[PDB]
C-alpha cells in the first residue's frame, strides 16, 4: 500500500505525461516556426508544398 | 375585501405570470374607487403589447437589420475584390 | 428497510420503522420557493409560521401533537409528529387545520402577529446570519431573472406588502391534489395509513398548480455584500451543479465529497486526507470550509463556501481552491476517489437514516414529489460503488474545467479579487 | 353625409351597444370616418363606456380623440369640457396616470 514518490507520483506521472508529449510537440511547433530562415533548416523545413 | 391586494403591481413588468386569467377573473366594477395602482393593470391587461399589438420589429431588431445589411454587402463588395482582378487592357500609357 | 407507495390522487408513502418510539404523519406538497414571483415572496415562509402559530400549536398540544414545517426551493411540508398510537389523531388534526377550515388560521389578529413575528425573523436574519445570507445571495446571483433565485425566506420589501388575499391565492393555486404527498415516517404501517385516509375523505382541491413561463437556467455572475464593520470575510463560489434525475448526481456529490470540509479549530478535522490542507494550514487562510453539491428539480450548484479572518489572503484561498478544483479534470487519483466513496457512504447513511422522523419525511416527500418513488439506500451505495476515476475525470471536464462561476461574498471582502483572475483561475493554462 | 344626420344615425346606431366588442367596433367605425366627432357623440360614448362594464375603452376614447384633435386647442377645449364630463365619469387622463 506504498508508493514510488520523490515528492512527484508515479501515478502523477503517468497522469501527466500524455500531456507532457503534446508539450514537447508544441514545443517543436515553436521551433519550426522560430527556424525557418535560417538556411541550414530549409535542407528539412521546406518538403511538401511552403516552396 | 372586494379590491386588489398588490398582488404584482407592476403589470407592465411581467405578463410572464401563467394564469393570467385568474387576474383578468378579479376585475370588478365600483368605478373611481378602482385603486389606481390596479387601475393601471385593466388598461395595460386590456391594451397592452403582446400578441396583438406586438411591434413587427423588436427594439433591438432594427439594428441588427441595418448591420446585417452593412456586413452582407461588405462581404459581396469584399468577395467581388478576391475573386479577380486580372488581364485587362494593354497599359494606361496605351490609352493616353 | 423498504418504501411502499399508492396513489387515489394523493400520493401516500410510507417507512415503516418498527424500532422507532414516535410516528410522524404529514403532507409534503411540491410548490416550494420556486414558485413565486418576486412580489408575493415570502408567502411559504408565512404560511410555515401560520400553521405554527401559537393558536394552532397549542390546539396540537392539547392531544400531544408536536407541529413541524420546512420550507425548501421545491418543497413544502407540514408535518405532524405523534405517539404511535395517535395517528388518527394526527390526521384529523390535519384535516381540521388544512382542509377542513383555513379562516381560523387567518383570522385578523392571528396573520398581524404572524407577520409581526416573520418580519422580525427576516430583519434578524438579514443582519445577524452572515455565512446563510452569503448562500442565498449566491443563489439569487448564480440564477437571476429566474424563479429558482428567490429565497425561501422572503424580503423584507415584499413581505411588509402580502395580506390574507394573496395567502389565500397561493393556497387556492398549489395545495392541491396532484401537488401533494401525504407522507407517514416512523412507527406506523402502511396498509393502517392508507386505511385511515379512506376512512376520512381528506380532499385537498381539484388539481394543477400553475406552470412555470421560464426554466432554471445557471447565469456566472457575482454579488459583493462588502461589510467593513465585520470581523470575518463570508465568501460563497459554485458553478452549475447537477440537478436531480441526473445520471451525474452521485457523480457531482463524490466530487463535493473529495475536497470535503474543514475547521481549523478541531484537531481532528485539521488531519484529514485532503491534499488541499497542505496549502491551507501553513499560513491559516481559512477558519472553515465546505463544498455542497446543492440539486433542484430543474438545475444545481456546485462550489464551496467559506470563512476566514485573514482578510488579506482571501485570493491565496480562492486560488489554492480552484487549483485544487482543477486537479479534479487532469490528475485525480484513486485513493482520493476511495476515500470520497467511504465518506459519502458514510454521510449518506447518517442523512437517510438518522433517528429522527420528521427529516426522513421531509426527505422522502421531496424524493416521491420529483421522482416518483424513493431510491432506497443499497442501490445508492451500489451507485457509488459504480464510480471510477474515468466518471469523475469527464464529469470534471464536463462541469468544472473553465466553466462560468457565480460568486457572493460579504464582510471584508477587499482582498478578493476581481471578476476575470477567479474566472481565469478555472483553467490552469499548464494543462 | 353632412355632420348632423352623422350625429343622429350614429347615436341611433350607437345606443344599439348592449356589449363589449359591439360597442367597441361601433365605437372603432364611428370614429374612424372623414369627420371629428360631434361632443355628444362622445357623450353617448362615455354613457355606454357606463353602460357595458368596462373602464379602459373609456380611457381609449380618450387617447383616439388626443391623436384626431388635429391641433392643441380643440385638445384643451374637450379637455375643459370633457373635464367637467370627468367629474361626473370618473375617468383618468393617461397623462395623470403614468402606466
Amino acid at each position: 500500500t506504498g508508493l514510488h514518490f520523490g515528492r512527484l507520483s508515479l501515478r502523477s506521472l503517468t497522469a501527466y505525461a500524455p500531456n507532457l508529449m503534446l508539450w514537447g510537440g508544441a514545443s517543436m511547433l515553436g521551433l519550426f516556426v522560430f527556424t525557418e530562415g535560417w538556411p541550414k533548416f530549409q535542407d528539412t523545413l521546406y518538403k511538401k508544398i511552403p516552396l | 375585501v372586494m379590491d386588489l391586494q398588490s398582488r404584482w403591481e407592476n403589470m407592465p413588468s411581467t405578463e410572464q405570470q401563467d394564469i393570467v386569467s385568474k387576474l383578468s377573473e378579479r376585475q370588478k366594477l365600483p368605478w373611481a374607487q378602482l385603486t389606481e395602482p390596479e387601475k393601471q393593470a385593466v388598461w395595460y391587461i386590456s391594451y397592452g403589447e403582446w400578441g396583438p399589438r406586438r411591434p413587427v420589429l423588436n427594439k433591438g431588431d432594427s439594428s441588427f437589420i441595418a448591420k446585417g445589411v452593412a456586413a452582407g454587402l461588405l462581404f459581396s463588395v469584399g468577395l467581388f475584390a478576391v475573386v479577380r482582378m486580372a488581364g485587362g487592357q494593354d497599359a494606361k500609357t496605351m490609352n493616353k | 428497510a423498504e418504501v411502499t407507495q399508492l396513489s387515489n390522487g394523493i400520493v401516500v408513502a410510507t417507512e415503516h420503522n418498527p424500532s422507532a418510539h414516535t410516528a410522524s404523519v404529514g403532507v409534503v406538497f411540491g410548490s416550494g420557493a420556486a414558485n413565486e414571483n418576486p412580489y408575493n415572496n415570502g408567502v411559504s415562509n408565512l404560511w410555515k409560521n401560520i400553521f405554527l402559530s401559537k393558536e394552532n400549536s397549542a390546539v396540537a398540544a392539547k392531544e400531544g401533537l408536536a407541529l413541524s414545517s420546512n420550507i425548501s426551493r421545491d418543497f413544502q411540508s407540514y408535518i405532524v409528529s405523534s405517539l404511535p398510537g395517535s395517528t388518527d389523531k394526527s390526521l384529523d388534526f390535519l384535516n381540521q387545520s388544512f382542509i377542513q377550515q383555513k379562516a381560523n388560521l387567518l383570522s385578523s389578529s392571528n396573520f398581524e402577529a404572524t407577520k409581526k413575528s416573520v418580519l422580525k425573523q427576516v430583519q434578524d436574519f438579514e443582519e445577524n446570519d452572515h455565512p446563510n445570507r452569503v448562500l442565498e445571495h449566491l443563489h439569487s446571483t448564480a440564477f437571476q431573472n429566474t424563479p429558482l433565485s428567490l429565497p425561501t425566506r422572503g424580503t423584507l420589501e415584499s413581505l411588509e406588502n402580502l395580506v390574507v388575499a394573496d395567502l389565500e391565492s397561493f393556497a387556492n393555486n398549489h395545495f392541491l391534489n396532484s401537488n401533494a404527498v401525504v407522507v407517514g415516517t416512523g412507527n406506523i404501517k402502511h396498509e393502517d395509513l392508507v386505511n385511515s385516509i379512506e376512512s376520512k375523505n381528506l380532499s385537498l382541491q381539484t388539481g394543477t398548480k400553475p406552470v412555470l413561463k421560464k426554466k432554471a437556467a445557471f447565469l456566472g455572475s457575482e454579488v459583493r455584500l462588502r461589510d467593513d464593520t465585520l470581523p470575518k470575510a463570508w465568501i460563497s463560489l459554485a458553478v452549475e451543479g447537477e440537478p436531480v434525475n441526473s445520471p451525474n448526481y452521485f457523480v457531482a456529490k463524490l466530487a463535493a465529497q473529495i475536497f470535503g470540509s474543514y475547521n481549523a479549530f478541531e484537531p481532528a478535522s485539521r488531519l484529514q486526507g485532503i491534499k488541499l490542507l497542505d496549502n491551507i494550514q501553513e499560513y491559516q487562510l481559512c477558519d472553515n470550509f465546505n463544498h455542497f453539491s446543492l440539486s433542484y428539480k430543474d438545475s444545481g450548484l456546485w462550489g464551496f463556501s467559506t470563512a476566514t479572518r485573514n482578510v488579506t489572503m482571501i485570493d491565496d484561498l480562492i486560488h489554492f481552491t480552484l487549483k485544487q478544483w482543477n486537479r479534479l479534470t487532469i490528475s485525480v487519483t484513486d485513493t482520493e476517489v476511495e476515500r470520497a466513496k467511504s465518506l459519502l457512504k458514510l454521510q449518506l447513511g447518517q442523512l437517510y437514516e438518522s433517528g429522527n422522523p420528521v427529516n426522513d419525511a421531509n426527505l422522502l416527500g421531496a424524493e416521491v414529489l420529483i421522482k416518483g418513488s424513493k431510491l432506497s439506500l443499497g442501490e445508492a451505495f451500489k451507485k457509488i460503488d459504480a464510480i471510477t476515476v474515468k466518471d469523475v475525470k469527464a464529469w470534471a471536464g464536463k462541469r468544472l474545467w473553465d466553466q462560468d462561476i457565480a460568486i457572493a461574498g460579504t464582510g471584508q471582502i477587499e482582498g478578493l479579487l476581481d471578476y476575470m483572475r477567479i474566472r481565469s483561475d478555472m483553467s490552469m493554462m499548464r494543462w | 353625409e353632412t355632420f348632423e344626420e352623422f350625429t343622429a344615425r350614429y347615436e341611433k346606431e350607437f345606443d344599439e351597444a348592449y356589449d363589449l366588442f359591439e360597442v367597441q367596433r361601433v365605437l372603432n367605425n364611428c370614429f374612424s370616418y372623414d369627420l371629428v366627432p360631434a361632443p355628444a357623440v362622445i357623450e353617448k360614448a362615455l354613457r355606454a363606456a357606463r353602460r357595458v362594464n368596462d373602464l379602459p375603452t373609456a380611457i381609449r376614447v380618450f387617447e383616439a380623440l388626443k391623436y384626431k384633435v388635429e391641433n392643441e386647442d380643440q385638445y384643451k377645449a374637450y379637455l375643459d369640457e370633457l373635464k367637467d364630463v370627468r367629474q361626473e365619469l370618473g375617468v383618468p387622463l393617461k397623462e395623470e396616470l403614468f402606466p
